[PDB]
């Protein structure tokens, strides 16, 4: 059956124009519709029937379907336009509609390094024969970090669980990471560290038994 | 004003059933077909099902054919999506949506979503551990670790809601065990650690458990 193909991601500086393509077969002969989905919200229709503008959609959003390719053009991009955008068709011969895989638009905003707080295992948890280190990461922007753990100076991957970043009230991002150890592993090393890398710079905190 | 209201979400184990509902208002119900579209954690939109305006046609994605059914009750302006033999990969937020025209068109209004979690994990209250203040700049961070619970959600307050400033409760992590953990931390004056009591109040309604943990 038919597939719609969109780029996975588009980056654009505030005030510039984003263009999202949607490829598929014989789009001259079909309508293409577009949806916007901001993080944590339901999707919204933002283009219908190639170029129609739904109620409540800014005039900066313009759909087009020309030369066999459909395009969503966002003029004068605002930070609030960061979202995943999906194209959609519904062939005459198909019982159901087809969606593209979506294009993530990120808007190019004042950067902030992460604050990092690291807690060792509590004595309560240790006497319950378990140990968890807790690394809390806050106030960073853009919303992409990588988190590494170390025992002394050796990278540790086993027992690590890290959240994907989520937006805080102040529009910066937060994440957390957890390292599960046996008590003997905790007590047998000189130190453990949580290292948080963000835009190439690293903030590292250490704790010791 | 077109408005769509979904309900019926919840947490089940594989093989069980769930029935979602979409209650409509602000338009002539039986003039429009209704769709379901879902979104797995972290992933894109996946079309699921449609029922025609007159109930005369019902279509389903291959991924759910034979397991899902759909019906509409024009008396109650409601559409029902019956999901049987659920699988873990059916975990998703499920949206209902109105289609503008009688098929082959677009979805002009969307509901806010119903969360469906299909997991082999069993309900479990959290183990709560203090994150004691130890040894930045006159202020101390202390917290509590809410470990190994299922399902979401958990809520955390401090000092029964009297302590609100400088509180940051982090979204949970889902672990390879199938259980969740989260943490809540508050920043307070170092000078207060000898004179003020700090208690985190952890509520896990799905297991009817509340824990008030003294920190320090």
């Amino acid at each position: 059956s038919n597939v719609l193909t969109q780029p996975p991601s588009v980056s654009v500086a505030p005030g510039q124009t984003a263009r999202i393509s949607c490829g598929g077969n014989n789009l001259e002969s079909k309508y293409v519709h577009w949806y916007q989905q901001k993080p944590g919200q339901a999707p919204v229709l933002v283009v219908y029937e190639d170029s129609g503008r739904p109620s409540g959609i800014p005039e900066r959003f313009s759909g087009s379907n020309s030369g066999g390719t459909a395009t969503l053009t966002i003029s004068r991009v605002e930070a609030g336009d960061e979202a995943d955008y999906y194209c959609q068709e519904w062939d005459t011969s198909s019982d159901y509609p087809v969606f593209g895989g979506g294009t993530k638009v990120t808007v190019l905003q004042p950067k902030a390094a992460p604050s990092v707080t690291l807690f060792p295992p509590s004595s309560e948890e240790l006497q319950a024969n378990k140990a968890t280190l807790v690394c809390l990461i806050s106030d960073f922007y853009p919303g992409a970090v990588t988190v590494a753990w170390k025992a002394d100076s050796s990278p540790v991957k086993a027992g690590v669980e890290t959240t994907t970043p989520s937006k805080q009230s102040n529009n910066k991002y937060a994440a957390s990471s957890y390292l599960s150890l046996t008590p003997e592993q905790w007590k047998s090393h000189r130190s453990y560290s949580c290292q948080v890398t963000h835009e190439g710079s690293t903030v590292e905190k250490t704790v010791a038994p | 004003q077109v408005h769509l209201v979904e309900s019926g979400g919840g947490v089940v184990q594989p093989g069980k059933s769930l029935r979602l509902s979409c209650a409509a208002s602000g338009f002539i119900f039986n003039h429009f077909g209704i769709h379901w579209v879902r979104q797995s954690p972290g992933k894109g939109l996946e079309w699921v099902a449609v029922i025609w305006y007159d109930g005369s046609k019902k279509y389903f994605a291959d991924s759910v054919k034979g397991r899902f059914s759909i019906s509409r009750d024009n008396s109650q302006n409601t559409v029902y999506l019956q999901m049987n033999s659920l699988r873990t990969e059916d975990t998703a937020v499920y949206y209902c949506a109105r289609e503008r025209w009688s098929g082959h068109s677009y979805l002009d209004y969307w509901g806010h979503g119903a969360l469906v979690t299909v997991s082999s994990a069993s309900t479990k209250g959290p183990s709560v551990f203090p994150l004691a203040p130890s040894s930045s700049g006159g202020t101390a961070a202390l917290g509590c670790l809410v470990k190994d619970y299922f399902p979401e959600p958990v809520t955390v307050s401090w000092n029964s809601g009297a302590l609100t400033s400088g509180v940051h409760t982090f979204p949970a992590v889902l672990q390879s065990s199938g259980l969740y953990s989260l943490s809540s931390v508050v920043t307070v004056p170092s000078s207060s650690l000898g004179t003020q009591t700090y208690i985190c109040n952890v509520n896990h309604k799905p297991s009817n458990t509340k824990v008030d943990k003294k920190v320090e």
